[PDB]
């Protein structure tokens, strides 16, 4: 966290820093997307 | 044109000579969008001036 890092999460790939989010995503809910459609957070599968 | 918008996913889905089709489709059109941007901002800086 708080380094710009290279992550693959599920499959996803991308380069991105790394930080806690405030934002609740639904149990359901799994990646979200900003106005531009582009991935605004992610999950890690394994601790949630 | 492109099977997806990412670059990301055409590397780590095709090969090596398939993924070059995949992102010539996504280069050229994004090249055509910023074609698209100049020329309006072009006019708009004639209009301004």
């Amino acid at each position: 966290k708080n380094k710009c890092v290279n992550f693959n999460f599920n499959g996803l790939t991308g380069t991105g820093v790394l930080t806690e989010s405030n934002k609740k995503f639904l149990p359901f809910q799994q990646f979200g997307r900003d106005i531009a459609d582009t991935t605004d957070a992610v999950r890690d599968p394994q601790t949630l | 044109g492109a099977i997806s918008s990412v670059l990301n996913d055409i590397l780590s889905r095709l090969d090596p000579p398939e993924a070059e089709v995949q992102i010539d489709r996504l280069i050229t059109g994004r090249l055509q969008s910023l074609q698209t941007y100049v020329t309006q901002q072009l006019i708009r800086a004639a209009e301004i001036r």
